[PDB]
């Protein structure tokens, strides 16, 4: 006889906590991801100025001069970063991410500029020889929808 | 009496056969049991029926897995989930059979 | 993981058959699954076995888990030795890796 | 009644291959050598693999 | 261990000598069998 | 009078047997329990028996 | 955690099995849980047996617990001792530890 406009005022805002749910979960899950970003940065200070100074790629964190240990540089969404040859990975925690982004990582490498070196930001790489690396495509890479603009680059940028 | 085919999976045989009238077949079918049949699974062996893949004699329903509910019985070791078919075939002018070919589907037991 | 050396020469044959070829040579009794790969092509010189083996995992193959008197394995190229005379082999790690890549 | 209880369809059958082709018809694939003995690996004109010792046949 | 009841009496890092009981042609005798690891081995 | 097959459980037993008739049945089941029955639970030994794979 | 010296070596055998032997030596009255594990392959040479146990753990197997008198223990490789003359054990373990990584 009277009584829809209390039921459907709260089955539109049902409706809408449904279309907002997507938007706010890669919304969210991107922005989990720009910080494991920036935490692998700000490790490229130690390794370029250790290339520079030596001519090798970093071995390893302690070689880089930074938390001897890959988990002494995690975070709220990151489970840590690791510095491999020169290549820092960032992997995203378990605990408090998205979902389709979790035990996920990406990395930052550099190349010789020669006097310099130029970085790049993308999916998981592996360093083959001190001026190469290469996908280390095994399937925990995280996707490229939730990475940046700025870090979409592949593993043969120059 | 003879009957057609008969072919067993050691928990069910499928049969294949024909008897005289509506009586024989009946004698035959009160020997065994009578089943209110309900929800019939469908698999692959009924296509391999419809494909011919399978040889028999196409004149049958197909089928041989459903679940039985009891409505009569005489042999207490046979579970027949019902005749499946019946269809009196009368044969030409090259010559007869005209009796009730027909297809059952029972479970025995153990 | 110690054995007598050997020369693995494997033109398009069943990792199994490799592996069976390789029990009946007493190295060890070994037993696959069933359905572990296919077939893979291999050419080894002067390589002790039971590296030919960890050395044949990696090529496409399986990997390998021993019970002790059997194991079991669940789902050209060559080899050739380089002595270090002069060097470590630790040292050449680094520089080795960095070619290998994702190779 | 014999369906109800446990069934095992015994091995005592053929399937004995490479005598049943020409010797001319096999192909050489490989061969491994170590402390087991020598062994050689031959491919059938069906496409098996096979491994054979001194001794066998 | 085993049907003959062989009894260990040495113990080495690549083998084990045990004493079995065997019959002998007719006469029960001791049978001072030499247990080696796990190779690849084959008989018949 | 005599019946067909008896298996236990300690808890329950299941039982199978036969009767002379709506009497001597009626006799039985009178001398034991009447009960209204009803959730009842399915599990693994039905369909055993379904499947035949548990004499009976 | 000291013991006699001794020389493991396990082809594929149940750690059950080791655990019992390791037992059978003196070293402890060890009892496992039920299913603690499986199956390992080790060969140890010249390692205390207390030792080529906390080694074992690491390998597949378990941790260990002591009440005493008996232990409960709850769910090649090669062993080799070094010696060092010259330095102390304890600067080599930055260089070590870089070695294992997560291996």
């Amino acid at each position: 006889f009277t009584l829809i406009e209390l039921m459907i005022v709260i089955a539109i805002v049902g409706i809408l906590a449904a279309v907002a749910l997507p938007a706010y979960q890669d919304y969210t899950a991107r922005a989990q991801v720009s910080e494991a970003i920036l935490l692998a940065e700000g490790q490229k200070s130690a390794v370029t100025e250790y290339y520079l100074n030596h001519g090798k790629w970093p071995e390893n964190n302690t070689s880089a001069g930074v938390a001897s240990s890959p988990t002494d540089i995690k975070g709220k969404y990151v489970k840590e970063v690791e510095v491999k040859n020169g290549v820092v990975t960032a992997t995203m925690l378990s605990s408090g991410v998205n979902n389709e982004i979790k035990g996920k990582k990406l990395s930052l490498w550099a190349r010789r500029e020669n006097g310099s070196v130029k970085w790049f930001c993308g999916q998981p790489v592996t360093r083959t020889d001190d001026d190469t690396v290469a996908d280390a495509k095994d399937g925990k890479e995280i996707d490229t929808k939730h990475l940046p603009s700025t870090c979409r680059d592949n593993f043969d940028a120059k | 009496v003879w009957v057609k085919t008969f072919s067993e999976n050691n928990n069910a045989v499928s049969i294949d056969g024909s008897a005289v009238s509506h009586d024989e077949v009946a004698e035959f079918m009160r020997g065994l049991n009578g089943v209110v049949w309900t929800p019939k699974g469908m698999g692959r062996l009924v296509d391999r029926r419809r494909d011919s893949k399978t040889a028999r004699v196409e004149m049958l329903t197909s089928d041989a897995t459903i679940e039985e509910f009891p409505e009569a019985q005489v042999s207490p070791f046979f579970k027949n989930i019902d005749l499946q078919t019946a269809k009196q075939v009368g044969g030409a002018q090259v010559g007869v059979p005209i009796l009730v070919e027909f297809k059952i589907t029972m479970t025995s037991n153990y | 993981y110690r054995g007598k050396r050997v020369s693995f020469e494997f033109k398009d044959i069943d990792i199994q058959n490799l592996l069976r070829v390789i029990a009946e040579i007493s190295k060890k009794n070994i037993v696959v699954a069933d359905d572990v790969s296919g077939k893979v092509t291999i050419r080894l010189r002067n390589v002790p076995w039971d590296q030919a083996l960890d050395l044949v995992l990696r090529t496409k193959a399986l990997g390998k888990e021993e019970f002790g008197n059997i194991i079991r394995i669940a789902p050209d190229l060559m080899v050739n030795l380089l002595p270090v005379n002069y060097a470590v082999a630790a040292d050449m790690a680094a520089r080795v890796k960095d070619v290998l890549s994702e190779r | 009644d014999e369906l109800g209880p446990v069934n095992a369809n015994p091995v005592a059958a053929c399937n004995e291959p490479l005598c049943s082709f020409d010797l001319d018809q096999l192909k050489l694939v490989a061969v491994v050598t170590g402390d087991a003995s020598p062994v050689a690996m031959v491919e059938d004109p069906a496409g098996r693999g096979h491994i054979v010792r001194r001794n066998t046949r | 261990m085993g049907r003959q009841g062989g009894k260990v009496t040495q113990i080495l890092r690549d083998s084990v000598t045990v004493t079995e009981v065997f019959s002998g042609n007719g006469e029960i005798i001791k049978n001072p069998v030499t247990l080696q690891l796990k190779p690849d081995a084959k008989q018949d």
